[PDB]
């Protein structure tokens, strides 16, 4: 699936990865959390918040 | 001003 960064984001921990308002993310895993997504960016893979992005099937 | 981030780990 596709993901779209809506706001700027700077990780908080090792299991999270950054982006900047506009990144096109690769939606890999998703443990049905209702607050986060596991996606690929910039040569890394990590958690990103749902309210900071928008999904696009 | 972006949203309040969610508490991780549910």
């Amino acid at each position: 699936m596709e993901a779209i960064a809506k706001y700027d984001f700077k990780a908080t921990a090792d299991d999270e990865l950054s982006f900047k308002r506009g990144d096109i993310l690769k939606v890999l895993n998703e443990e049905c959390d209702q607050n986060w997504y596991k996606a690929e960016l910039n040569g890394k893979d990590g958690f990103i918040p749902k309210n900071y992005i928008e999904m696009k099937p | 001003v972006p949203p309040p981030v969610p508490p991780r780990r549910r």
